[PDB]
């Protein structure tokens, strides 16, 4: 159970470059191949490149040809992946990970006048340990009440919420009544608006009965801007 | 590798642990490869000793004493001469002399210097001492085509009476002859001395055990079973444990080797101990 | 070298079997006989877990209800007795041809009409010159739903955005919110604001509306 | 194989079907190689 | 390649520039190899 540690989240301008680093407990990149895989929100896994733990082989995906450098310090203590010419398409979580290989011999022809001619070839076997990833992203929100009304109430239940409008960048977190209210909460994924700012809403269904007596406060946290908002939602 | 210079072929073969050595299942190595190259003896050629006669060119004479007595050097009352020598079989062996000529009268003791212990002592018998040696292994020869063209004879499988090869000696005969030898010894050391026999001082396997030929196969026998006795002041049969080796060094010529091909079927050579090589 | 996974989306009744296809344009069999194909499950919020390696071998600790087969170009992952822990995206990955590549994934998941709720813009937001109206579709299944915003019955387009939650683990439903955004000026030129909703569970569309002011 | 004992090169040549024999385009073999070496 | 006809070994040695010639650090060649086999 090797543990991989990755460098922290970064925000980068379109056109710049990121260099992500990774360490493995017990200096395991000496003995186990490193891979890089990325994944954009809601999208598939994309293999980026690798280096053999022998340090005698590197390879990249076609898409990263000319874009990416994979390197390691001496003694393989830290591994690095540099991606240049960033665009919004490169906004993703970047994973460091390991895997095994079966270096099988394909071509071979024995020679009866000395050594033979060998041509080894590395073939990926498995992907073992995944790092936690590094989020690379290529204004604090306004918080408005979604007030419970007759237009949000039926059958003894009312809906109410908070609209978390116009923030950048991701992420934002929302709780209700300091975490005390969790049942019937739906906090929706953010949407990216034309302006380049995000918005989301959080709603909760509660007994209509309780509107006169129970207080509802949504707690909104946007760490990037150090914005912390508590908004009371009234009928 | 086979004839097809491209892909190899996983094969197997048997090898005595006297031929191979551990590197560093486990990894092993042909012992010769640390000293020199090794050549396979042709399967057609044999090693059977053949009687050879020697002749001198005109102007030179072959002189031959017929004196039954001889100290190893000195005047011979009865001298004859011959065209050529009698047929002598080139029997290469150590310690125990095989298929030689017999002595007349009594057992003969010959040495460059009896008083010096650094010299050897030659002992020639009067009566052939039978020795019968056996290798009870009806083994096969899984020959492998390690060309291109040239073929190698590997060791197939070993089946039959899985017993260690050994030699059979008539014990009473040995005791009797040994005694006759001791009589001689008495005659050059005194009528009040004690004679003890023991094995060699160990060291190299070739000088330690008994090396002799036997139908292409090379035997190494523990002659402790023979040379273990004593004499004072004034069946039965013996089994001698033997070992087999495919890689050996002849005449002690370092820098070279020779691989004898295995022989199919049971082997059972026969010889007669005619002399000894004591020290 | 291309990989196609099939189906793209697979709903499975709890306890029933599932069968996933991964096909490659080129054989994944090495000349030594091994097939370098692997299957991975990625659950929501998690890094991928290896299920099957070398086409047919379960990975360590993988329950025996997962099994892989296939040779050459065509490969299968069978899941017997599917449960909520098996929900997520399944990716195959070829390891024979450099550069190595993941498939695009098969999404695996386990009628309810939405309850529809509408929220006028807050007085505080209006103060700042913008009006967002929010429609909520709550606890519906299947995931396909359509929201159409009307303003004085006029169809709106290009001024709204929607977001859907992940499947609720307890009731197996989805919820959706749609937000219509207008300037204060446009918002104050009209009276009826309406969210019209279509879903498999509704025999005819449902409209939630309010009148600006009251 | 060439003189450059490190990298090889692909070449071609013509041979009569009386000289070569099918193994087992198709694979063929110089007929002599099953009997003995050959000298130019 | 040492005696172990299987695995090579990296070694080094000094050679006069009168003995070697550049091919095409840099790559060099024993001058004799373009003319004949050198016997020691």
């Amino acid at each position: 159970q090797v543990q991989l540690v990755q460098s922290g989240a970064e925000v980068k301008k379109p056109g710049s470059s990121v260099k992500v680093s990774c360490k493995a407990s017990g200096n395991s990149f000496s003995n186990h191949d490193v891979h890089w895989v990325r994944q954009a929100t809601g999208q598939g896994l994309e293999w980026m490149g690798w280096m053999s733990h022998e340090g005698d082989k590197t390879g990249l995906a076609q898409k990263f040809q000319g874009r990416v450098t994979i390197t390691r310090d001496s003694g393989a203590s830290t591994v690095y992946m540099e991606l240049r010419g960033l665009t919004a398409d490169d906004t993703a979580i970047y994973y460091c990970l390991t895997g095994s290989k079966h270096r099988l011999r394909d071509y071979f022809l024995y020679n009866e006048y000395g050594p033979n001619y060998e041509e080894w070839g590395d073939y990926l076997a498995t992907l073992d340990v995944w790092g936690h990833g590094t989020a690379v992203t290529v204004k604090g929100p306004s918080v408005f009440p979604l007030a419970p009304s007759s237009k949000s109430t039926s059958g003894g239940t009312a809906a109410l919420g908070c609209l978390v409008k116009d923030y950048f960048p991701e992420p934002v977190t929302v709780s209700w009544n300091s975490g005390a209210l969790t049942s019937g909460v739906h906090t929706f994924p953010a949407v990216l608006q034309s302006s380049g700012l995000y918005s989301l809403s959080s709603v909760v269904t509660v007994p209509s009965s309780s509107l006169g007596t129970q207080t509802y406060i949504c707690n909104v946290n946007h760490k990037p801007s150090n914005t912390k908002v508590d908004k009371k939602v009234e009928p | 590798t086979t004839e097809l210079r491209d892909k190899k072929q996983k094969v197997y073969s048997l090898f005595y642990r006297l031929d191979v050595v551990q590197i560093n299942n486990k990894e092993y190595r042909l012992i010769n490869c640390n000293t020199s190259a090794c050549t396979q003896a042709c399967p057609k050629v044999s090693f059977e000793p053949i009687p050879i006669h020697y002749c001198a060119p005109a102007g030179f004479a072959i002189l031959k004493c017929k004196d039954k007595k001889f100290n190893g050097t000195g005047p011979c009352p009865s001298v004859s001469t011959v065209q050529c020598t009698h047929g002598i079989k080139p029997v290469v062996s150590t310690q125990l002399l095989l298929n030689g000529s017999l002595a007349e009268e009594e057992v003969m003791i010959r040495s460059e210097n009896i008083t010096n212990n650094a010299k050897n002592i030659l002992v020639q018998f009067n009566t052939p001492v039978q020795i019968n040696c056996t290798r009870p292994n009806n083994n096969t020869r899984k020959s492998i085509r390690i060309g291109p063209g040239q073929a190698f004879y590997a060791t197939g499988d070993i089946i039959g009476d899985i017993r260690q090869a050994h030699c059979n000696v008539s014990k009473a005969t040995w005791n009797e002859t040994l005694g006759k030898v001791v009589k001689q010894l008495r005659k050059h050391f005194g009528n009040n001395t004690i004679i003890r026999f023991a094995n060699s001082s160990g060291g190299d396997l070739e000088v330690t055990t008994h090396s002799f030929n036997c139908g292409g196969e090379f035997f190494y026998c523990n002659t402790s079973g023979l040379f273990n006795s004593t004499w004072i002041s004034n069946n039965d049969s013996i089994t001698l444990p033997c070992r087999i080796k495919q890689i050996i060094n002849m005449w002690q010529r370092i820098g070279q080797c020779m691989y004898a091909p295995p022989i199919q079927g049971v082997i059972r050579c026969v010889s007669n101990i005619t002399g000894l090589i004591l020290t | 070298v291309v990989i196609t996974q099939s189906p793209l989306f697979l709903p499975v009744t709890p306890g029933e079997a599932a069968s996933l296809s991964c096909k490659c344009s080129h054989s994944l069999q090495h000349s030594t006989g091994a097939n370098y194909l692997a299957w991975y499950l990625q659950r929501p919020g998690q890094t991928p877990r290896l299920l099957i390696h070398l086409a047919t071998h379960r990975a360590s600790g993988v329950p025996d209800r997962f099994s892989g087969s296939g040779s050459g170009t065509d490969f299968t992952l069978k899941i017997s007795r599917v449960e909520s822990d098996d929900v997520g995206t399944y990716y195959c990955m070829q390891g024979l041809h450099s550069p190595w590549t993941f498939g695009q994934g098969t999404k695996v998941e386990i009628v309810a009409a939405p309850s529809v709720f509408i929220f006028p813009p807050s007085d505080e937001q209006l103060k700042s010159g913008t009006a967002s109206v929010v429609c909520l579709l709550n606890n519906f299944y299947p995931r396909e739903a359509k929201v159409q915003w009307k303003v004085d019955n006029a169809l709106q387009s290009g001024n709204s955005q929607e977001s859907v939650t992940e499947q609720d683990s307890k009731d197996s439903t989805y919820s959706l919110s749609s937000t219509l955004t207008l300037s204060k000026a446009d918002y104050e030129k009209h009276k009826v604001y309406a969210c019209e909703v279509t879903h498999q569970g509704l025999s005819s569309p449902v409209t939630k509306s309010f009148n600006r002011g009251e």
